[PDB]
C-alpha cells in the first residue's frame, strides 16, 4: 500500500519559483531517506536532490543554490522548493523512496510524477473537436492548441478502458495538439452516447464533447 | 562525471528468447542498478548492488558485471518485458544514469486499421478544418502515410504522432493530421489517406468527399 503522490507542477516564467510536494502513505516515512529525480522531454533521467537520515541534504552542481529539499515527518510530506528557474529545468519531477539495506544507494519506489514547464509562452486552453466518420467503428477526439502539457482524456467518464489509446502531444512552435481514439461495436454507437472528457489543469478547463453522427 | 553509455540503444527480441543489454562506464564504479520503465509509467527498480533481485521482481531477470562493464539479462523474454531499461551508478559521486535501452517484443505482423475523419462543424464555424487519419494496431513499427487532396499529394501542414509498443497486445498506432483553413478545405473535394506497410504490397486507402 506504499503510495507517493506528487503535486505542485505547472508553468513558470524564466526566473520564477515554485514548490513541489509529495504525499507518502503506507510506510513509516521518517525511517527512510528520500530523493527527487526528474525526466526531461528527451527522457534522460537526472538526480536533483536527496535528504538522508540525520537531515543532511545533497544536490548536483546544476541546481545547487536554487533548489531546497525538505520534509514534514508529521503529515509525511516531501517538498522541493525551486527558485530562479531556467528553461532547462522543464521536466517530469518524481519523488522517490531510497532503498534501506544497500552497499550503495538506489530508489526502490517512484511516484507518478508532476510536470513542470518553464517558458515565456502563455497559458492557452485547448479547443476540443469530435471525430465522427462495419462491425466495429472507430471514433475520436481532437484536442488542439493548448499550453502547457499535459491534458487528460477519458471516454464516458472512464467507463471505456479497452479500445482507447491517446497519441502523444505534438508541439507546433508554441501550442500542443493531440488526438485520442476509441473503438466500439457498431451496435453500441450511435444508439448510445460516446463522450470524450478532456481536462486541462493549467487553465482550469474541463469539457465534455459528445460524438454525434453525420 | 562518470558517463554511462548503454547499448544497444534499441533492440528487439522474440518471445521466449534470451536477451542481454550492456552498460559501459567512463571509469570504475562501485555498484550498478537497473530500472524498468513501461510506457506511461514510473521507473521500477529491478536489480540493486549489481546482482541482487529487488523484491517483487520475476526470477528471469539477472544482473552482473564489474569494473566498467555491467549487464542485465532476461533469460526467457515475455511480452510484459517490453520497456525502456536504465542503468544507474553508485560511486563517490553517484546517481548519474545511462540514456536507456528500449526493448520491443516481436509478435505476428499486423496490418493497420485505417480511419479518416472530415472536420467537425464546430471547427468550421471558426475558420478551421482539420482532417485526421488514425492508423491503429499494426506491427512492425515501420510505416508510411501519404495524403492526397483531389488525387494529388500534399505535404505541407501535416503532423504525425506515433505511440509506443502497447504493453497489452504489443502493436503500434499512429496519428496523422492535415490542418487547413475552412477556405482551403472548401476549394477541394476528395480527401484520401494512403498507408503503406510491409503487410501488404498495395497501399491501404480510406477517403471521403466533402460534399457526399
Ligand atoms: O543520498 C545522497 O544523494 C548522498 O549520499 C551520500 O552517502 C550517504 C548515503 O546516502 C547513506 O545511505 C549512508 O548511510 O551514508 C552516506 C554518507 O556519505 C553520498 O556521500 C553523497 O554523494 C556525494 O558525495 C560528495 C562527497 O563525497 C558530495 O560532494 C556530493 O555532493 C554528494 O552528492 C550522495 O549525494
Amino acid at each position: 500500500e506504499v503510495k507517493l503522490v506528487e503535486s505542485g507542477g505547472g508553468l513558470v516564467k524564466p526566473g520564477g519559483s515554485l514548490k513541489l510536494s509529495c504525499a507518502a502513505s503506507g510506510f513509516t516515512f521518517s525511517n527512510y531517506a528520500m530523493s527527487w529525480v526528474r525526466q526531461t522531454p528527451e527522457k534522460r533521467l537526472e538526480w536533483v536532490a536527496s535528504i538522508i537520515i540525520g537531515g543532511n541534504t545533497y544536490y548536483p552542481d546544476s541546481v545547487k543554490g536554487r533548489f531546497t529539499i525538505s520534509r514534514d515527518n508529521a503529515r509525511n510530506i516531501l517538498y522541493l522548493q525551486m527558485s530562479s528557474l531556467r528553461s532547462e529545468d522543464t521536466a517530469m519531477y518524481y519523488c522517490t523512496r531510497r532503498v534501506v539495506v544497500t552497499k550503495g544507494g538506489a530508489m526502490d519506489y517512484w511516484g507518478q510524477g508532476t510536470s513542470v514547464t518553464v517558458s515565456s509562452a502563455k497559458t492557452t486552453p485547448p479547443s476540443v473537436y469530435p471525430l465522427a466518420p462495419n462491425s466495429m467503428v472507430t471514433l475520436g477526439c481532437l484536442v488542439k492548441g493548448y499550453f502547457p502539457e499535459p491534458v487528460t482524456v477519458t471516454w464516458n467518464s472512464g467507463s471505456l478502458s479497452s479500445g482507447v489509446h491517446t497519441f502523444p502531444a505534438v508541439l507546433q512552435s508554441d501550442l500542443y495538439t493531440l488526438s485520442s481514439s476509441v473503438t466500439v461495436p457498431s451496435s453500441t454507437w450511435p444508439s448510445e452516447t460516446v463522450t470524450c472528457n478532456v481536462a486541462h489543469p493549467a487553465s482550469s478547463t474541463k469539457v465534455d464533447k459528445k460524438i454525434v453522427p453525420r | 562525471q562518470i558517463v554511462l553509455t548503454q547499448s544497444p540503444a534499441i533492440m528487439s527480441a522474440s518471445p521466449g528468447e534470451k536477451v542481454t543489454m550492456t552498460c559501459s562506464a567512463s571509469s570504475s564504479v562501485s555498484y550498478m542498478y537497473w530500472y524498468q520503465q513501461k510506457p506511461g509509467s514510473s521507473p521500477r527498480l529491478l536489480i540493486y548492488d549489481t546482482s541482487n533481485l529487488a523484491s517483487g521482481v520475476p526470477v528471469r531477470f539477472s544482473g552482473s558485471g564489474s569494473g566498467t562493464s555491467y549487464s542485465l539479462t532476461i533469460s526467457r523474454m515475455e511480452a510484459e518485458d517490453a520497456a525502456t531499461y536504465y542503468c544507474q551508478q553508485w560511486s563517490t559521486y553517484p546517481f548519474t544514469f545511462g540514456s536507456g535501452t528500449k526493448l520491443e517484443i516481436k509478435r505476428a505482423d499486423a496490418a493497420p486499421t485505417v480511419s479518416i475523419f472530415p472536420p467537425s462543424s464546430e471547427q468550421l464555424t471558426s475558420g478551421g478544418a482539420s482532417v485526421v487519419c488514425f492508423l491503429n494496431n499494426f506491427y512492425p513499427k515501420d510505416i508510411n502515410v501519404k495524403w492526397k487532396i483531389d488525387g494529388s499529394e500534399r505535404q505541407n501542414g501535416v503532423l504525425n504522432s506515433w505511440t509506443d509498443q502497447d504493453s497489452k497486445d504489443s502493436t503500434y498506432s499512429m496519428s496523422s493530421t492535415l490542418t487547413l483553413t475552412k477556405d482551403e478545405y472548401e476549394r477541394h473535394n476528395s480527401y484520401t489517406c494512403e498507408a503503406t506497410h510491409k503487410t501488404s504490397t498495395s497501399p491501404i486507402v480510406k477517403s471521403f468527399n466533402r460534399n457526399g
